[PDB]
């Protein structure tokens, strides 16, 4: 559910969403690396997980729109930038 | 091949109606339309010197992948700037000495087409060293430039007229040389005393 | 770099003289005549 | 006799052969080109046969080589000098 | 109706690939082919492709045209869209120039037997270089004719005299018993823009980024050459301030010249560097999270 | 740019021009005639060249 | 153009191409050459060619009909002697061989310590021997001693017999000696083994066989 | 799997040109179908030639396709007699895309070369990606429980020639290929070509993902999966040490660069030096 | 096919005119083939023999 | 007559049926034998070929002047699948289309010994299609003629149109061998 940018999940946050205890977390998370359902590392000091990469899931249309969008986005970016390669370096372009 | 130069003829003199011909045949896949365009540049524009006829030209001669193409887009020169016969040992007098012995010979024939009659000494210097080019052809191309350029001429009036007549007669004398500057040797013969030494060469 | 490159200056030589000479030229075509005319038989 | 022609048409063909200059490989240089010994004369740098293993191509391999070419068309075993081989081959006497 | 100097042997670029291929690949076999085309005029000999033969057996020279051989190739060939006559063989030779020997000679004769228009095409595949392939088209120069003092061919213009002949094709028969007919080639559009992607590197190397680990050590490897290089540059330099002209090259042979090498290793730095900063910050654009 | 393209060109004419046996030389004659000793092949009486 | 035509100045060097040894350098393009076929030839240099490759007594090749110099060989190239692989190394140890101290500190001190502390001999101001000549009654542990250096030796190795320089093929036997030098100075550190030098070094030379 | 990278040499696909060209002058015609010969070395195919065999097919139904597999044959010992050390390694067509009748023609070109590979090869001059695309006959597995079906895997393809095959290229691209390009300006025409590339895959997804959104398309759940690792993969470049990183790393290479301009701009003094001392003492002379 | 084998050894004789290079059998190999010395001091390596029997050689 | 023929034999289930002595396969078999020896026969020049009517068809040989291959092919054929009719005069006609030689004329053979499971629509317009291409298909309507009778019919006058016996509809009631009722039929002559 998180985006990439705030992948960190607080060790209270695990604990009240599985209904575990806290000290229990980290292992709960131990399993979901082991197996691996998920992707990360474990900041025990701080309390947190950094998650990096999920299991893909099966996603509805509109989660389908929505990743169309970003496509569209990103392709925006592609092409605004191999248009800036391509008028700044015009004369030395073979 | 005929076709090439009919197609050029068809637009004769016409400056700039024959443009749209000129950009379809220019930009032909085939070589020899290519040449086409060129012939139709020369004549669409005889004498007018329009330089951006001389610049398309110029442009065909330096960069195209058909050596016929560029010894004809040189030759085309000549017919655009032989009313004003001193313009061409300057413009052509570079491509006189090009790598490419396509675009030399194209150079010579260019002197001979634009100072034809003309006796002019700035070309006969260009076309001198050219009669010793290492291709034959292009000794070839000199030889006759040099005959059109002074035909008719007397010793007083081009000094080196008697220079070139020995010249002509030691290349056709002379066994071991190819058969073809000894073939332009002898056309060059034959137009230096055309006529009876009673004819000249001026396209105006 | 540019600055001094666009400042070097050829002096205008007598280019495409240290090319062959067309005597010596003339040389290898009669000798290398004669060598055809002669191994060959 | 069908063997007499057999014969003389293997003759004919056999006839169609040339020889090849029997060197010695220097060294591999890249792989299509060696430098090759001939036996007695000259070093050359040569080429390989496609069709050849080069890699029975050790340095001190001989080799026959193209006459015109010089493209190794060979590897040949270890030569054996005639003068050796009439020393083994020298009949004791059975004593 | 004499042949005329003016005459071309058009190869197609599928046929010189095949036959550059087969040459190459027989080496030093003469390995021969037969060459399908049209002859379109009494100056075109179109050839639209050619197929190799094989060989019978050893022996660096033309074998015999197995004629089963070429019979069932036309056959099968007409079966998928290639019914063009033979116009010739062509076959190698592999780094001696482009010639007939006697044995190609006899080989030629056969051809103008059945066609007396027929071609012997001559490839170096060893002696051609990127840009300039070794080739040759001939066709042999009747005894009888040219004995009695006629000239081979006629020649009705200059393109027949526009490739000065090789001295060793002269030594070996070249305008005495056979003649060389210009070579021209045709190539179209589409054919040059499917060349084209030889060597074209994929999309995805283009933004791949070099391990950075290699390109450090790498850079560092190249900046201490150059304190070598340039530590023996001021020598150089001194060296050259007291030096004689007549030793401005001959003293440079056998010798390294720093200025060279600093050259070499500012122009390889400057490009490594100079791509790997613009592929990163490229991809810094093209590949982000928001 | 256009005399260094012409004499690459040149060069590879150049090239197969044979190469000069080194000798070396026993003494001077009369009509520019040198009495030399190639390498391998004994002695010769050459001829001098114009230059 | 000037692209296309060093692209295609390069069918000069179109194999096969003769071995030659480049002897002088008369000019910038011009080059005195000593073939392999045994004669020396003034010929041309490739202009396409590191003249900074031409060093003095290096592999040359030549263009089989001009003798032009086309190509340099690498320096390792071009040797009818090799080095000694591992496969052909002596099994002969230090240990084996008894009772030569004397002789064992004298080949160390001369032959493998050079080898490892050259920048010491140059400190203390010391000239290491360049060679290393090895007499005394037949029998008497020189060969071995050669064994055992080659068997303990991080260095190249390049055993030969001076009888084997003497080939039929004139010109042969001072090739293969430069051939010799030449791969041991581009394996460097090496060390080169010249049993029976009398062979080619005797004192007495008779100038008509 | 069997097949790591697939060379297609340059007479290849003049061939294929051809044979489409020959067969397209009948003025009916959709694809031509030929069988490719070539050798093994490790992993890595080598594509080398190739040869035309007579096929056809229906326009409506893909079931109906006529392969003369005896010409193949005799083609092949024929090809084998001039070259033994090629044998047939898959098969090539010109359809710009795949077909639905590409699996069986497969399967029947796999009793030959048990590894075949179907090289599709358009002859129409696509401004971007290479002509061939190479695919391997695989048995999908799937999760979902459907059965076990046979599908075609892509492979990386390269167009890569022989020494001669290269010099006749080169001959033949003597005049289009222009070499006066300096490498570092190749570079970033490269990069502007990857840019591009990367750019027509990216709308290419878009286009799949928009005709799915519609339902002109089902839900393959299998794209969508590596379309989420795809995003996820998305570096972030706004994190602190990255930022850090690659402006220590940027300065690390603007160093070196500064370095090189400087020997660059010394040694062009030195050139300017030499060429002034040059010119005046040509004419002191004169 | 008398007249093939008249006119191969026909062809045969035009191969063996005179004058030949007097060589010594250096070694024979199977891969039948023989390497020989010619008196130019040239070895070379024949695939076929020629006109002798093989067994009838000897180094 | 120089004409080109392909032989669209039947190797469905039905085929397994003792219904024609010994087997309808063996009984195919021999039939198959006897025509293209008789194609075989009437011109040395005259191309078959073996495509299959199996559940997907298969083009078991393309045309050559041969004969013992095509038995060696059918020696192989075992009973399976399901007949399909519709397909397989269309891969044999694209068989055809590409035989060696242009000059030759078209003919297919057709093994039917199983019910054709389409409507007469597709075989009109089958047959409307091979006879713009002038192709004959000669069918042998053994096996189940009593169900098939009528599909044939309208595909053998479709084919042959008003005028011309391009093409038979030669029907063998089950018998000793269908081969023995092939040589007296207009196929053969
Ligand atoms: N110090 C030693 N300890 C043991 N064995 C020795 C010693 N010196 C010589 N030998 C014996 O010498 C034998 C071989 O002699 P070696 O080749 O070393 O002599 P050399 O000086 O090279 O002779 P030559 O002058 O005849 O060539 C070996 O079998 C070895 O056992
Ligand atoms: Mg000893
Ligand atoms: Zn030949």
């Amino acid at each position: 559910t998180r985006p990439a940018n705030h992948r960190q999940l607080t060790f209270e946050e695990i604990a009240k969403s599985a209904k575990i205890t806290v000290n229990e977390v980290e292992l709960l998370v131990m399993k979901a690396l082991s197996v691996g359902l998920v992707k990360g590392s474990i900041d025990e000091v701080d309390k947190r997980v950094h998650m990096t990469w999920v299991q893909p899931r099966v996603l509805d249309l509109q989660q389908i729109k929505g990743m169309k969008d970003r496509l569209e986005f990103w392709c925006t970016d592609v092409k605004s930038m191999e248009m800036l390669v391509e008028h700044q370096a015009h004369d030395i372009l073979t | 091949r005929g076709l090439a130069v009919g197609i050029a003829l068809v637009m004769y003199g016409r400056m700039e109606e024959a443009d749209a011909l000129i950009e379809s045949l220019c930009r032909d896949k085939d070589p020899i339309l290519r040449r086409s365009g060129m012939y139709t540049v020369a004549m669409a524009y005889c004498g007018s010197g329009n330089n951006k006829a001389i610049r398309r030209l110029l442009h065909v001669a330096v960069s195209d992948v058909n050596d016929d193409v560029r010894r004809a887009a040189v030759e085309s020169l000549g017919f655009i700037l032989f009313r004003t016969p001193e313009q061409c040992p300057s413009v052509v007098s570079l491509l006189s000495e090009s790598y490419n012995p396509h675009v030399r010979y194209g150079a010579a024939m260019a002197l001979g087409i634009c100072c034809a009659g003309t006796g002019n000494k700035e070309a006969i210097n260009l076309l001198e060293p050219m009669t010793n080019d290492p291709v034959n052809y292009v000794r070839q191309g000199a030889l006759i430039a040099s005959a059109l350029i002074m035909i008719q001429q007397t010793e007083i009036t081009c000094p080196k007229v008697n220079q070139f007549r020995q010249l002509y007669s030691k290349v056709i004398n002379d066994k071991h040389d190819d058969v073809m500057a000894k073939f332009g040797a002898i056309l060059a013969q034959g137009i230096l005393d055309a006529g009876g030494h009673n004819v000249t060469i001026s396209l105006q | 770099h540019n600055m001094s490159v666009k400042a070097m200056r050829f002096p205008p030589k007598s280019y495409n003289k240290d090319l062959e000479s067309a005597e010596e030229r003339r040389e290898r075509e009669q000798q290398d005549l004669e060598f055809a005319k002669e191994m060959a038989e | 006799l069908t063997k007499q022609y057999e014969k003389s048409e293997n003759d004919l063909k056999a006839l169609q052969s040339v020889g090849q200059i029997v060197g010695e490989v220097l060294k591999q240089l890249t792989e299509e080109k060696f430098i090759v010994k001939a036996t007695n004369g000259p070093r050359y740098v040569v080429g390989c046969r496609r069709q050849l293993d080069k890699s029975k191509l050790k340095p001190g391999t001989r080799v026959a080589l193209d006459m015109t070419t010089l493209t190794i068309m060979r590897y040949l075993p270890r030569e054996v000098d005639p003068l050796v081989y009439n020393m083994s081959h020298e009949d004791p006497g059975n004593v | 109706p004499a042949v005329d100097t003016a005459e071309q042997v058009y190869i197609s670029s599928l046929a010189l690939l095949k036959m550059l291929k087969h040459g190459r690949a027989g080496v030093p076999m003469e390995v021969m082919g037969l060459m399908l085309g049209e002859f379109v005029d009494d100056y075109t000999v179109r050839v639209i492709d050619v197929f190799a033969m094989p060989q019978s057996g050893t022996g660096v020279s033309v074998e015999a045209v197995d004629p089963v051989f070429q019979a069932k190739m036309l056959d099968m060939l007409k079966q998928t869209g290639r019914p063009e006559m033979v116009v010739g063989w062509y076959h190698s030779h592999p780094g001696f120039g482009c010639w007939l020997s006697g044995v190609d000679i006899n080989t030629q004769q056969s051809f103008e037997a059945l066609s007396e228009r027929a071609v012997a095409v001559v490839v170096d595949p060893i002696q051609s270089v990127k840009g300039k392939v070794v080739i040759d088209a001939f066709r042999l120069i009747n005894a009888n004719m040219m004995v009695l003092g006629h000239e081979p061919r006629q020649t009705t213009s200059n393109l027949g005299h526009l490739n000065k002949p090789s001295i060793q094709a002269l030594i070996h028969g070249l305008n005495r018993h056979y003649y060389s007919i210009t070579i021209n080639y045709r190539k179209n559009e589409l054919e040059q823009k499917m060349l084209l992607n030889l060597h074209k590197k994929s999309w995805m190397e283009g933004l791949t980024l070099q391990d950075y680990s290699e390109h450090c050590k790498h850079n560092e490897s190249v900046v201490k050459e150059m304190l070598e290089l340039a530590k023996n540059y001021n020598k150089a330099v001194e060296e050259e301030d007291k030096m004689t002209p007549e030793q401005l090259a001959i003293k440079n042979v056998g010798k390294q010249d720093p200025k060279r090498h600093l050259e070499e290793h500012v122009d390889v730095l400057m490009t490594s560097n100079i791509v790997q900063c613009l592929a990163a910050m490229l991809d810094t654009v093209v590949f982000k999270l928001i | 740019l256009n005399a260094k393209v012409r004499l690459l060109r040149e060069e590879l004419q150049l090239l197969q021009e044979q190469g000069s046996y080194v000798g070396e030389v026993v003494r001077a004659m009369d009509k520019k005639k040198v009495l030399v000793k190639v390498h391998p092949e004994g002695k010769f009486v050459v001829d001098v060249d114009k230059n | 153009e000037f692209l296309h035509a060093q692209e295609e100045v390069k069918r000069i060097q179109s194999i096969p191409l003769v071995i030659g040894q480049f002897l002088e350098a008369v000019d910038q393009n011009t080059a005195i050459v000593g073939s392999t076929t045994g004669s020396n030839y003034y010929v041309r240099i490739l202009s396409t060619i590191d003249r900074e490759l031409l060093k003095p007594n290096a592999s040359v090749a030549l263009h089989k009909h001009s003798n032009a110099l086309v190509d340099v060989l690498p320096p390792e190239a071009d040797s009818s002697i090799m080095m000694l692989t591992s496969d052909q190394k002596p099994d002969v140890m230090y240990a084996d061989i008894g009772g030569m101290d004397i002789q064992k500190q004298e080949v160390r001190e001369a032959v493998e310590l050079p080898l490892t502390h050259f920048e010491l001999y140059k400190q203390i101001g010391i000239d290491p021997p360049r060679g290393v000549l090895m007499y005394g009654p037949p029998g008497c542990g020189k060969t071995m001693l050669a064994k055992a250096v080659a068997h303990h030796t991080t260095a190249a190795f390049i055993r030969v017999v001076g009888s084997e320089f003497v080939q039929k093929y004139l010109g042969e036997g001072p090739r293969m000696v430069r051939d010799v030098f030449r791969l041991a100075k581009e394996n460097a550190p090496a060390i080169i083994f010249i049993d029976e030098i009398d062979a080619i070094a005797t004192k007495r030379f008779d100038a008509q066989t | 799997l069997a097949v790591q990278k697939v060379v297609v040499h340059p007479l290849v696909l003049l061939s294929v040109v051809d044979h489409f060209n020959r067969i397209g002058k009948v003025g009916n015609q959709k694809r031509v179908v030929g069988v490719l010969l070539g050798s093994w070395q490790k992993k890595v195919l080598d594509v080398s030639n190739s040869f035309a065999v007579p096929f056809d097919e229906d326009d409506k139904d893909d079931s109906v396709w006529f392969l003369d597999h005896d010409y193949l044959e005799n083609m092949y010992g024929m090809f084998k007699k001039v070259n033994a050390r090629e044998r047939i390694v898959g098969w090539y067509h010109t359809g710009p895309k795949l077909h639905k009748n590409d699996i069986a023609i497969n399967e029947l070109m796999k009793r030959y070369c048990p590894n075949s590979v179907l090289v599709i090869i358009d002859v129409k001059p696509k401004d971007l990606g290479l002509p061939t695309e190479a695919y391997i006959s695989v048995e999908e597995v799937h999760d979902d429980g459907t059965p076990t079906s046979k599908t075609f895997e892509h492979v990386t393809s390269e167009i890569g020639a022989e020494e001669a095959e290269e010099v006749g290229v080169e001959h033949l691209l003597r005049d289009i290929k222009d070499t006066t390009v300096g490498t570092l300006s190749q570079r970033i025409t490269n990069q502007v070509h990857g840019l591009k590339g990367l750019n027509s895959k990216l709308l290419d997804i878009r286009s799949y993902l928009e005709k799915v959104a519609t339902g002109k398309l089902p839900i393959n759940h299998q794209i969508i999966y590596q379309l989420q690792d795809v995003f996820n993969l998305l570096p972030d470049v706004s994190l602190q040490e990255f930022v850090k990183a690659f402006y220590l790393k940027t300065n690390d290479q603007m160093v070196v660069v500064y370095l090189a301009s400087l020997i660059r701009s010394v040694v062009a003094l030195h050139n300017l030096i030499n060429n002034k001392i040059a010119n005046r003492d040509a004419e002191k002379k004169e | 096919m008398k007249d093939k084998i008249k006119e191969n050894s026909e062809k045969i004789k035009v191969n063996k005119t005179l004058p030949y290079l007097v060589s010594n059998v250096i070694e024979l190999l199977d891969v039948k083939c023989a390497v020989i010395k010619t008196s130019t001091r040239q070895t070379y390596f024949l695939p076929v023999i020629g006109l002798v029997d093989a067994e009838k050689l000897k180094p | 007559v120089l004409e080109s023929t392909m032989v669209c034999v039947d190797n469905s289930e039905y085929m397994r049926n003792g219904d024609f002595l010994p087997t309808r396969l063996q009984a195919q078999q021999d039939a198959v034998n006897i025509v293209c020896h008789s194609k075989t026969r009437s011109n040395p020049e005259n191309n078959v070929g073996l495509i299959t009517l199996a559940n997907d068809c298969e083009v078991l040989t393309t045309l050559t002047p041969d004969t013992g291959r095509i038995l060696s092919k059918l020696h192989t054929v075992q009973p399976k699948g399901k007949i399909t009719f519709c397909t397989g005069i269309r891969v044999a006609h694209l068989a055809l289309k590409h035989r060696q030689g242009k000059n030759h004329k078209m003919r297919i053979i057709a093994f039917v010994g199983s019910p054709v499971e389409d409507n007469e629509k597709d075989l009109v317009k089958l047959a409307k299609r091979l006879k713009k291409e002038k192709v004959n298909v000669d069918i042998i309507n053994f096996g189940e003629e009593e169900v098939n009778t009528e599909k044939l019919t309208a595909f053998v006058n479709t084919l042959n149109g008003k005028d011309g016996t391009g093409s038979h509809l030669v029907t063998v009631p089950p018998g000793p061998s269908l081969a023995d009722a092939l040589i007296s039929s207009p196929i053969l002559a």
